[PDB]
C-alpha cells in the first residue's frame, strides 16, 4: 500500500492479501477486518476471487449463515488459504458458544451435539470438557442456564455529590 | 435592653469640667438612645458599657438549651407532608416560572422579583428533598 507509484503491479499479491484478511476473521478481529477492506480498493471487493472469498465468509459469518460459512470450506481459491479454514471453524465454535450461553435456557445433549458441530460423537464432550458452562444438571447437557437490594451507599454518594456542587462556592 | 449608669456630681459640669475623661477610643463605639437623652442620659448620669463576660463553660451549658438530639439528625421528615410540599412548592414555582417568562420577553422587547422568588423556591425544594432523601440511604443502610 505505500511505495504505489514506484513499484510495478504485483499480481501475485491479493492471493496474500486476502490470506490475510481470512487471518484476521480467524483470530476473530473484525475490527482489523474492516479497516483493511476499507483500505483495500473498491472493485477488488467484488472483482477478485481471492478477496472475495474471505469478504464472503466475513459476511456470512456476520449474517450468521454458519451453515453457509462451513458449506464454503471447499470452496476456495488456492490451497494456500489453509490452517485458517481450520483456526476459523475453531473461532466459529467458540462464537456459537458465546450465542448458546448467552440466550437459551437448556440444550439437550443430541441438539448440543446437531447445533455444535462437534467433533465425532465420543469427543462431542468436547467444548463442555473445555468450556464447561456448568453443564451436568438432569442430562449431563441441561446447559446449567447462566442467566433487588438498595444500592444505599451508591445512592449516598451521588446525593452527597448533588449536595458537594450545589453547596460549594464557584 | 439593658444600661448602666452612675451620676454626676453638682460641683462637676458646673465647675467648668467635662462629665467623664476620654483617653482611649473606646467609649464612643455606642451611640446612646432619644429615651434617655430626654430625661437627661448626659446632665446627671452617665453610660457605662456592658461588654458581658463569658466562659467557655456557660457557653456550652447554654448550648444545650437548644442543642439538636442525634434522634433529629437522623429523624426522616413525614413522607406525607414531604410530598404536600413538594407539590405546593412546585405549583407556586410554575407561576413564577410563568411570571418570569412574560418578564423577559417583555424586558427583551422593550430594551427581579419573579427570578428571585424563583431562585429561593429552588434552593428550598433542593434543600429539602436532597436532606430527606440522604437520610432515608443512611437509615437503610444504617438500621440493616
Amino acid at each position: 500500500f505505500d511505495y504505489k507509484e514506484q513499484l510495478p503491479e504485483s499480481a501475485y499479491m491479493h492471493q496474500l492479501l486476502g490470506l490475510n484478511l481470512l487471518f484476521l476473521l480467524s483470530q476473530n478481529r473484525v475490527a482489523e477486518f474492516h479497516t483493511e477492506l476499507e483500505r483495500l480498493p473498491a472493485k477488488d471487493i467484488q472483482t477478485n476471487v481471492y478477496i472475495k472469498h474471505p469478504v464472503s465468509l466475513e459476511q456470512y459469518l456476520m449474517e450468521g449463515s454458519y451453515n453457509k460459512v462451513f458449506l464454503a470450506k471447499g470452496n476456495i481459491p488456492a490451497e494456500s488459504y489453509t490452517f485458517f479454514i481450520d483456526i476459523l471453524l475453531d473461532t466459529i465454535r467458540d462464537e456459537i458458544a458465546g450465542c448458546i450461553e448467552k440466550a437459551y435456557e437448556k440444550i439437550l445433549f443430541t441438539e448440543a451435539t446437531r447445533i455444535l458441530f462437534f467433533n465425532t460423537p465420543k469427543k462431542m464432550t468436547d467444548y463442555a470438557k473445555k468450556r464447561g458452562w456448568v453443564l451436568g444438571p438432569n442430562n449431563y447437557y441441561s446447559f446449567a442456564s447462566q442467566q433487588t437490594t438498595i444500592p444505599s451507599t451508591e445512592l449516598a454518594k451521588q446525593v452527597i455529590e448533588y449536595a458537594r456542587q450545589l453547596e460549594m462556592i464557584v | 435592653v439593658i444600661d448602666a449608669f452612675r451620676l454626676i456630681n453638682a460641683n462637676m459640669m458646673v465647675l467648668g469640667h467635662e462629665p467623664r475623661q476620654t483617653t482611649s477610643n473606646l467609649g464612643h463605639l455606642n451611640k446612646p438612645s432619644i429615651q434617655a437623652l430626654i430625661h437627661g442620659l448626659n446632665r446627671h448620669y452617665y453610660s457605662i458599657t456592658i461588654n458581658y463576660r463569658k466562659n467557655e463553660l456557660e457557653q456550652k451549658m447554654l448550648l444545650n438549651l437548644h442543642k439538636k438530639s442525634w434522634m433529629e439528625g437522623l429523624t426522616l421528615q413525614d413522607y406525607s407532608e414531604h410530598c404536600k410540599h413538594n407539590e405546593s412548592v412546585v405549583k407556586e414555582m410554575l407561576e413564577l416560572a410563568k411570571n418570569y417568562n412574560k418578564a423577559v420577553e417583555e424586558e427583551d422587547k422593550m430594551t427581579q422579583d419573579p427570578k428571585r422568588h424563583l431562585e429561593e423556591h429552588v434552593d428550598v425544594l433542593m434543600t429539602s428533598n436532597i436532606v430527606q432523601c440522604l437520610a432515608a440511604m443512611l437509615d437503610t443502610v444504617v438500621f440493616k
